Order: structure tokens, then C-alpha cells, then sequence
RNA sequence: AAUGAGACA
RNA sequence: GAACAAUAGUAAGCACAAUCAUAGCACAUAAAAACGUUAGGUCAAGGUGUAGCUUAUGGGUUGGAAAGAAAUGGGCUACA
């Protein structure tokens, strides 16, 4: 009947570059490797099971398509598609005094034929207040109208939004807040003027 | 609790979207029953099983065609043909006492 | 932003009370569509109006 | 010797729309297995220094699953058999990336993903004020 | 394309065609299941959605004789369905667009008035001077360049 | 006396392969998981999806192969897409392979909507561990 | 053929729930509210009573998907303990391994 | 119901009942042999009642050097080849 | 600290 | 079927042992514990041998399984 023919380990060269016999994740195919690899637990007086026929090795993810040789020429020809962050943004510092906004979004991979995951439409909206142009009374308004969502001691505004059904949408709205409660902390209101003397804040 | 903190707990809920005027602690619940997703039309409810039809004739006909070959139904086959040659079946339609 | 869909209803009764509850949890509901959402504002236009006498022994007139 | 001479090509045109700085990513993955994260992390870091991105890589802590459930299946309440599910945790924080290189390097990381691991990233896009609160309006 | 193991390796330019086409055959003896019982395979779980995964149909989704369910059938490859239905619509009366009928012809000519090749039911003039495509050729009320 | 998932001792005449040489006990330190998925982390969703389509393969594979199936399958789950490993026997001519190879790709990728991978590993008998 | 006929009748009423869903949801909502009138209300209540007995979540009992017990499942596989404990046994699930501390 | 069914080894394991405690010290004196019957015996891999002739499996996968495609059986031609069986 | 076994080879 | 200043026993398999887990070791605790015994428990997790039902021991709808004279087991709260 039919025979098996020799494994190609024997015909593979000495210097031969490993990347191009795997280059996508595949499994451990113990003809294609001329690792000669043993794993399980021996015998009492024995040794670990052959490349050839075992389970252990198959199971494993395996690294071969990502071996340091490979990691360079793959990522050397991935350098076309960059583009350089600017020199003059170094310090974190400086990223705020040009930047006052910043915005935090999460993207979920899961193994499955859907990537639809509810909890990736939320968006946090984070402002240094110090770098706005409110006023000693629009100041004040503020923080007695946005609530705990300011922190005293970092002087930062956090604003979370997960009504909308998208990121986009959110992102949208999160930004909608921050400039409808920025126009409404300078409308000194008649009623505005009913202060009493245990509300104030110093 | 004064009439400015009454005003900038209405205003604060203009803004952000929440419920202005007072309402009561059983009144909420019809808020929430709008805000969340009803029991009924969760995935983990309507499809909490799967189709056993689909999974039972699909392998159902490819037993007929060759493709698959099913060990546990071949066992009832064989054991149910011995009982025809042993002389103890299925009776029919009005066949079991009306005799 | 439901107000536009509540414009027929009347301004003072409780309908007021009871549909501005309706939309601000439609508002917050991420599930649910805008096409989907605007036939539950419907379905309510068409519960009252089919019962129109019972409103009227409730005690307060009502639009 | 013989080989398929420039067997390459992409193209990248180049826009003129302003790319997306991101202040900070995050990278979180977590798995059952510690050697594969090991190694994992390893490939992230490799790949990440010859861009020229320095980040940084920690170990947050694991969490365990436990439960219990009956051992026989009648009777016998006092014999239980239990269960644990193990989730280990690594991090990589990624730091001053453009909207460009951050495209290249997530697909590239997503891709050779292994199958007992998922991951989660956080990213803090920073960008200026809107407009209504730059251009003055009382 | 073929498996890396060697008792599964072709062995000679003779085992390629064979192993080849035994895959093939595979994926059209597959394909047949799913067209044959479209019921089984209408559960969808795919998210974002892949149309290139979902059974096929062959058959008329209208069966009214109407000239948009004729359309179908010209669309579905069908050529016996057609011409049957053609001259229903014919002796009912109503009016066949000039483009419809050239675009039945098109399907009737190309094939010489019969079925492509399907999966499962050179010498000499394969035209015939007694063919459908004359016939209906003239009896064309208008006919233009196409 | 535990039960689950052993073979008794009967003398040395009957062989055994790794997998079922180990009691259950011993997952997660001499035997991995014959299937891995996201599924099963902490705050992961879509475990009881994977469970059911993981269990129909053990019963697809096993009829689709009759007798040539050597153990247990292997089950990778990457992206969305489902790797199959198994080990067959030297049964079937090289011809049926291929034919139920192909049979099986496109029967699975349209089944559960997504795109399937067989890897085969062809063994002369079945691997014996102990005894024998 | 579900498992059992215990199976199919609680497909029926999974399927029923889900028809009469939204619908109970609108007429559920007047009568949780204390807004509205009285003689509403009570009108409210006849009218959600008068929907079939199977469209009721409270009615939708949680099984195993496999063997159809009715309790002693866990909530997350949806599968009956007896049935867990043989797909974990023998490896089969990703992650579950046996308690050790 | 698909999920219900199991493995033929496990089924026949059951049914012989050659594992018991009757067994064991003389309890069972039924003096008949129980008899396995191995049910792959005669299989022919891709052979149906219906009778689809998949090129491959049972038919030859070229014919004449045309490739052949899939195919039903004759009632009268299926009728025998059960009668064989 | 008196008593007990039937249709198991 | 053993005598160590040794007199018929030998080397392997399973179990104990060792190892592993409880993020250092150690200790401790988990985990493990063969072949058998009690025809021990489970046809109501599921499957199935044999026997029985088949316009009924099958399927569906509506309503209803109350009640504690008394005895006892394991628990919570107490008698400060
Ligand atoms: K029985
Ligand atoms: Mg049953
Ligand atoms: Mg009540
Ligand atoms: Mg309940
Ligand atoms: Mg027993
Ligand atoms: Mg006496
Ligand atoms: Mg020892
Ligand atoms: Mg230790
Ligand atoms: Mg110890
Ligand atoms: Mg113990
Ligand atoms: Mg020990
Ligand atoms: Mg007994
Ligand atoms: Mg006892
Ligand atoms: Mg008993
Ligand atoms: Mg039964
Ligand atoms: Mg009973
Ligand atoms: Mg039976
Ligand atoms: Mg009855
Ligand atoms: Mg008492
Ligand atoms: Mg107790
Ligand atoms: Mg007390």
C-alpha cells in the first residue's frame, strides 16, 4: 500500500532562513521542524516522549513565526507605514500646555466570530480646568455644577458618558458637555444672587 | 438643603440629562424600566438554547448520504432488527388492547 | 433629545409628568434604536387616545 | 539563486489630514498560561524597540476563580470536587505614539495574538480645545 | 495548498492533478448540502455580517408570473424557466421591455438555448438554423444595433 | 474510589496512550487543555457558545473519520477564525483525506460563519505511553 | 427533537416571551408608576393580564443545554453539573483545572 | 437530540454488562454468551440509503480521464446493493 | 456481655 | 518462599513514596490513595440490555397537592 515518505528535516539546509518555511502562525508540524524537541512526563526509568506523534507539542502555542530573525525583517519593513511624534512635545509637561484635552477609549479583541462588545462604547473625557478661561465666579459655578466629577486636590474634570450606542456618538456627546457647561458657569443668573452664607464654599 | 441647592441640583440634571422635577422613590422605576434592556430580549434568554432541530436533522440526512457516520444510531438499528426476528415489535395504529 | 416628539400632549397634566419619564429613560437607553425608540413615543399617543372617557372621570380634564 | 525580484508592492499616500496624537496606550492581555505571556511579552518588546517606542512593561496581579460543585450525582453532600479558573495579567504601556505608528503596531500585535490570551487597549488621545471654547464666546 | 504531512505529500506531477481535484470536489460536494437544505445553515452569528458564507438559492424566491419574477430567473442562470415563462407572459398580454428581451436572448444564445454547466440535475456547427434565437429575433418588434 | 476520566489497571496487555494515562487531576501540570478559547477568562463573554460548537466538533470529527482518528482533537481559537488539529490513522487512500478535508472546511466555515482550518498529522498506530 | 419534552415546552415559552416583550413592557409601565390615575391603572392591569400565561419571564426556567436538568446549572455555560465536570475532567475546557490550595 | 447520543464502546461496554458485581462470585448463572458485534464490520464510506455516488469516495474520481461529478443511483441498481449488504 | 444468616459459587 | 557475621528467590507494572499546587525554602494543609469488600447509592443527569404501553403507562390546557395528634435529628437566637 502507500508508504510514508522520508520527513523533509533531511533535506532542510544548514543555513537555510527559517521564516519562509512558516511564515503565518501555523501548528507544530514535527516533519517541518528539525528541532529535535521531547516534552511530557517520562517513565519511571525513561525519557520524555519523541516530536513525532505527541499531543504535548501540539497543544502549545507554538513561537516559530515570531523567532528574533524573522521579528526584525518583519518589523524593518513595517517602518515605511510611521510617521515621527514631534521633538518639541518631550516633557509630558509641555503635552499639556499645548494640549489641555485628552480622551480615553477602549478597543476589545476576543476569540469569536463577533466582535460586538457592549463595553467598548464608553469614552472619558479628562480637563486640566487650569488651562481654561473661567472667571473666580464661573469657577465656582462650575464645580457646584458638575458634582463630584471634579477632583479638588488634581484640579481635573472627568466627564463619562455610555448612553450613546457607538464611541463615535459618545465622543460627540462627551464634548457637547464640556462646552454647554462652560457657556452656563458665565450666566450669572438673577436667581444667582440668593446666596447664603452656609453654601459658600470659603 | 436651601432654595440655591434646590436650583443647582435641577440645573446640574438639565444639562447631564437626568429627571429635573422631584419625583418619588416608585415613580424611578419606569425609568428604569426604559434605561436597561427588558429579561425578555437579552441574548443570554431568547437564545439561551440551541437548536436542537437544526442539529439533529442536519446530521440526520448526512447519516442518509454517506458523509457521516453515526455509531449511536446504527446501535438502535441493529438492536431494534432483533427484536423483529425475536417476534416483538411496534404494533400499529389501534392494534395494542382494542384486540 | 425626545421634546420634539412631545409636542401633542398635554403641557400641564401628569401625561407630562409621566412621558418626560418615558424619554429621559429612552435618553439613557444604549440598546435601543432611534426608529425603535420613536414608535414607543407613538404607541403612548395611541393609548390615550383610544381611551379618551376614562381621563375624563379621572378626575382631571386632559388634551 | 533565483529569486522573484521586488516581489513588493504597497502604497501609502500620504493625505493632508493631521494624524491623531495619542498621549498614552495601554495594553493589557491576560491569559491562563504565564510561559506564553513570557514570551509574548518578549515579542511586544522586541518589536516595540526597533520602532523606537520605549515603553514600559509591568505585572499587575492575579486574580483566581474559584467554585464548587457535588461530587456523586445522588446524595453524598459532604464529598465536594472544586474547580479553579486562573487569569494571569501583563501590561505594556506604550507612550508619545502617533495615530500612524499606533495602526501599524496594534494590527501587527492583534495579528500574532496566540489563542489562550485576548487583550484590551486604553488609549488617551489628546487633541486641543473645541472650538466654541477657543474662539471666544463670552 | 495540499497538507504538509508526508503520507499526505503528492508524490509525483500524476498525484497533483488527483489530490487537486479531490479537494475541489470537496468543496462542490459541500456546497451542494448547503444549496440542498438552505434551512439548516440560515442561523447567523457572524458579527460584523459575511454574505459570502450564507446558502445560495437557485430556485424562483416568486413563484407569480409577473415580469419582475421573470427577471429572477434570467439572473439565476435559468434558461428552461425562462422561456417557459416568456411566453406565458406573452399570451397574457402584457408588454415585455426591448432590453428584457435582448438580455434574454443573450442567456439563450450564449448557451444555444440550454443549461450551463452545473454540478448536479468539438467538431461540426453547434448552432442549429432550427434555434429559439432566430425565433425570437423576429418576432422583435424594434430592433437596435445591440 | 475516584472514576472520572481514568482506565483501570488490567494486568500490562493493554496499551495507553499520554492523554488518557493521567487523571483529571493532573490538568494544568503534566496535560494541557485539549481546546483554548477566550471564553473561560474573567471578564470574558460568549462561554457557553464556545462550549456547545467545542462539543459538536468532538462529534462531528469522530463521525466524519470513522475508526482512522488516532485521540482527541485540538481546538484553536485566533480572531475569528477555528484551527482543527488532529491525529489519523493510515486508514483511508490519500484520495478520501483530501475529499473529507475539503468536505469538512466548507461544511464548518458555512455552518458557523466563520472561517475554518484543518491541519492533519498522520501516525502509523496509535502513540502508546505505558504498558504494553 | 430537544432532549426532552420538558425542553420543547420551554422553548415555546422563550419564543412567546420574546413576541410579547416590548408590549408587556408598555402597559407594565403605568402600572409601576404612582403618577398616573387610579382608574387607568386599574384598567392597565386587566388588560396585562389578559396576555398569554406563557409570555411571562417569571415562567422561563434556566436548564442544561445538554441533559435538560432543571436545576444544579451553572449560570455561565449554561450546562448541568454532572455535564461539567465530564467536559472538564478530560480537559476539554479551556482554563478549568482542578482546585488546589 | 444530537448531543444525547454517545460513543459505540461506551455503548456496547453497557449493554454486555461484563463489569458488574454479578459477575463476581458466581451470582450470574445466565450460561448464555453475550455476544459483541462489531458494527464497522462492512462500511463503505460515502454509501447512503439514498444512494450518492461522491466522487472519491465510492466512484472513481476520473473516468476515461474525465473527471466524474456527483451522481444519484438507479432504484433498481440501489435495491441489489443492499441485497449484497 | 444472652440472642441473630434466609435462594451467593 | 525471610534470616545481613544472610538459610531460595529475581527484575519490572499499579499504589504508597518522591514531585506538583497554596507565587522563597521549610513545616502544615490541600491533592492523591491500587486490587478488592458492602449484589452499598443512583433506570428520575444522560445513554442503554431485557420486559411492558401504543386513540394510551403518550401529548396539551385549567385548577388543586391541604393539615400536624404526636415522636425525633441537625441548626439559629437565648436563658444575662
Ligand atoms: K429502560
Ligand atoms: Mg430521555
Ligand atoms: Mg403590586
Ligand atoms: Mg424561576
Ligand atoms: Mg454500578
Ligand atoms: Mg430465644
Ligand atoms: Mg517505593
Ligand atoms: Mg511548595
Ligand atoms: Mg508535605
Ligand atoms: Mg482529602
Ligand atoms: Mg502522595
Ligand atoms: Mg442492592
Ligand atoms: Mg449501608
Ligand atoms: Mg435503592
Ligand atoms: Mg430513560
Ligand atoms: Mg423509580
Ligand atoms: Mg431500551
Ligand atoms: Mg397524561
Ligand atoms: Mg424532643
Ligand atoms: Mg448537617
Ligand atoms: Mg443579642
Amino acid at each position: 500500500r502507500r508508504k510514508a515518505l522520508p520527513p523533509r528535516t533531511e533535506k532542510m539546509a544548514v543555513d537555510q532562513d527559517w521564516p519562509s518555511v512558516y511564515p503565518v502562525a501555523a501548528p507544530f508540524k514535527p516533519s517541518a521542524v528539525p528541532l529535535p524537541v521531547r516534552m511530557g512526563y517520562p517513565v519511571k526509568r525513561g525519557v520524555p516522549m519523541a516530536k513525532e506523534g505527541n499531543l504535548e507539542l501540539l497543544k502549545i502555542p507554538n513561537f516559530l513565526h515570531l523567532t528574533p530573525v524573522a521579528i526584525k525583517r518583519h518589523c524593518e519593513a513595517l517602518k515605511d507605514f510611521c510617521t515621527e511624534w514631534p521633538a518639541a512635545l518631550d516633557s509630558d509637561e509641555k503635552c499639556e500646555k499645548h494640549f489641555p484635552i485628552e480622551i480615553d477609549t477602549a478597543d476589545y479583541v476576543s476569540a469569536g466570530p463577533s466582535i460586538r462588545n457592549p463595553k467598548a462604547r464608553v469614552v472619558t473625557l479628562r480637563v486640566k480646568l487650569s488651562s481654561l478661561n473661567l472667571d473666580d465666579h464661573a469657577k465656582k459655578k462650575l464645580i457646584k455644577l458638575v458634582g463630584d466629577r471634579y477632583c479638588k486636590s488634581t484640579d481635573v474634570l472627568t466627564i463619562k458618558t455610555d448612553r450613546c450606542p457607538l464611541k463615535r456618538q459618545n465622543y460627540d456627546y462627551a464634548v457637547y458637555l464640556l462646552t454647554v457647561l462652560y457657556h452656563e458657569s458665565w450666566k450669572t443668573e438673577e436667581w444667582e444672587k440668593k446666596k447664603t452664607e452656609a453654601d459658600m464654599e470659603e | 438643603l436651601s432654595e440655591y441647592a434646590v436650583r443647582m441640583s435641577r440645573l446640574s440634571a438639565r444639562l447631564f440629562g437626568e429627571v429635573a422635577r422631584p419625583t418619588d422613590s416608585k415613580s424611578m422605576k419606569v425609568v428604569k424600566l426604559f434605561s436597561e434592556q427588558p429579561l425578555a430580549k437579552r441574548k443570554e434568554t431568547y437564545d439561551w438554547y440551541p437548536n436542537h432541530n437544526t442539529y439533529f436533522a442536519l446530521m440526520g440526512t448526512l447519516r442518509f448520504l454517506g458523509l457521516y457516520r453515526d455509531e449511536h444510531q446504527d446501535f438502535r438499528d441493529e438492536q431494534l432488527r432483533l427484536k423483529k426476528l425475536r417476534g416483538k415489535g411496534k404494533p400499529r395504529k389501534g392494534e395494542g388492547k382494542r384486540a | 433629545f425626545l421634546d420634539k416628539y412631545l409636542q401633542d400632549f398635554p403641557k400641564q397634566g401628569p401625561i407630562r409628568h409621566f412621558m418626560e419619564l418615558v424619554t429621559c429613560g429612552l435618553s439613557k437607553n444604549p440598546y435601543l434604536s432611534v426608529k425603535q425608540k420613536v414608535e414607543h413615543i407613538e404607541w403612548f399617543r395611541n393609548y390615550f387616545n383610544e381611551k379618551r372617557v376614562i381621563l375624563k372621570e379621572s378626575g382631571i380634564q386632559l388634551n | 539563486v533565483d529569486v522573484p525580484k521586488d516581489m513588493t508592492k504597497p502604497e501609502i499616500t500620504i493625505s493632508d489630514e493631521p494624524d491623531t496624537l495619542y498621549k498614552r496606550l495601554s495594553v493589557l492581555v491576560k491569559g491562563h498560561d504565564k510561559a506564553v505571556l513570557d514570551s509574548y511579552e518578549y515579542f511586544a518588546v522586541l518589536a516595540a524597540k526597533e520602532l523606537g517606542i520605549s515603553i514600559k512593561v509591568h505585572e499587575p496581579p492575579r486574580k483566581i476563580e474559584r467554585f464548587t460543585l457535588l461530587k456523586s450525582v445522588h446524595i453524598f453532600k459532604k464529598h465536594r470536587v472544586q474547580y479553579e479558573m486562573r487569569t494571569l495579567y501583563r501590561c505594556l504601556e506604550l507612550e508619545h505614539l502617533t495615530g500612524s505608528t499606533a495602526d501599524v503596531y496594534l494590527e501587527y500585535i492583534q495579528r500574532n495574538l496566540p489563542e489562550g490570551v485576548a487583550m484590551e487597549v486604553t488609549k488617551t488621545k489628546l487633541e486641543q480645545l473645541p472650538e466654541h471654547i477657543r474662539k471666544p464666546i463670552w | 495548498v495540499f497538507q504538509d504531512d508526508p503520507y499526505l505529500i503528492p508524490t509525483s506531477s500524476v498525484e497533483s492533478h488527483s489530490f487537486l481535484l479531490a479537494k475541489k470536489s470537496g468543496e462542490n460536494a459541500a456546497k451542494f448540502i448547503i444549496n440542498s437544505y438552505p434551512k439548516y445553515f440560515q442561523k447567523d452569528i457572524a458579527e460584523p455580517h459575511i454574505p459570502c458564507l450564507m446558502p445560495e438559492y437557485f430556485e424562483p424566491q416568486i413563484e407569480d408570473v409577473s415580469e419582475a419574477a421573470l427577471q429572477e430567473r434570467i439572473k439565476l442562470r435559468k434558461v428552461k424557466a425562462s422561456v417557459d415563462m416568456f411566453d406565458q407572459l406573452l399570451q397574457a398580454g402584457t408588454t415585455v421591455s426591448l432590453e428584457t428581451t435582448n438580455s434574454l436572448l443573450d442567456l439563450l444564445c450564449y448557451y444555444g438555448n440550454q443549461e450551463p454547466s452545473a454540478n448536479y440535475n468539438h467538431l461540426g456547427v453547434t448552432w442549429r438554423t432550427k434555434n429559439n434565437a432566430e425565433r425570437i429575433f423576429a418576432l422583435m418588434p424594434e430592433k437596435n444595433a445591440h | 474510589k475516584n472514576r472520572a476520566a481514568r482506565v483501570r489497571v488490567s494486568k500490562g496487555d493493554k496499551p495507553v496512550t499520554y492523554e488518557e494515562a493521567h487523571a483529571p487531576h493532573y490538568i494544568a501540570h503534566r496535560k494541557g487543555w485539549l481546546s483554548l478559547h477566550t471564553g473561560n477568562l474573567d471578564g470574558e463573554d460568549h462561554a457557553a457558545e464556545r462550549t456547545v460548537e467545542d462539543v459538536f466538533l468532538r462529534k462531528f470529527m469522530l463521525g466524519t473519520f470513522p475508526g482512522c482518528l488516532a485521540d482527541q482533537l485540538v481546538l484553536k481559537r485566533r480572531a475569528n477564525q477555528l484551527e482543527i488539529c488532529a491525529l489519523v490513522l493510515r486508514q483511508l487512500p490519500p484520495h478520501k483525506f483530501y475529499f473529507l478535508v475539503g468536505y469538512s472546511e466548507t461544511l464548518l466555515s458555512h455552518f458557523y460563519k466563520c472561517p475554518v482550518h484543518l491541519h492533519l498529522q498522520t501516525v502509523p498506530s496509535k502513540v502508546v505511553y505505558k504498558y504494553i | 427533537y430537544y432532549v426532552d419534552w420538558k425542553m420543547l415546552r420551554d422553548v415555546k415559552r422563550r419564543k412567546m416571551a420574546y413576541e410579547y416583550a416590548d408590549e408587556r413592557l408598555r402597559i407594565n409601565s403605568l402600572r409601576k408608576n404612582t403618577i398616573l390615575p387610579k382608574d387607568l391603572q386599574e384598567v392597565a392591569d386587566e388588560e396585562i393580564a389578559s396576555l398569554p400565561r406563557d409570555s411571562c419571564p417569571v415562567r422561563i426556567r434556566n436548564r442544561c443545554v445538554m441533559t435538560s436538568r432543571p436545576r444544579g446549572v451553572k449560570r455561565r455555560w449554561r450546562l448541568s453539573r454532572i455535564v461539567f465536570r465530564h467536559l472538564a475532567d478530560h480537559g476539554q475546557l479551556s482554563g478549568v483545572q482542578r482546585a488546589m490550595w | 437530540s444530537f448531543f444525547t447520543k454517545l460513543t459505540a464502546d461506551e455503548l456496547w461496554k453497557g449493554a454486555l454488562a461484563e463489569s458488574g458485581a454479578g459477575a463476581r462470585k458466581g451470582r450470574g448463572k445466565r450460561t448464555k454468551k453475550k455476544r459483541r458485534k462489531d458494527l464497522n464490520r462492512g462500511q463503505i464510506i460515502g454509501e447512503g440509503r439514498h444512494g450518492f455516488l461522491w466522487p472519491g469516495l465510492n466512484i472513481p474520481l476520473m473516468r476515461n480521464g474525465a473527471v466524474q461529478t456527483i451522481a444519484q443511483r438507479s432504484k433498481e441498481d440501489q435495491e441489489k446493493v443492499e441485497a449484497d449488504m
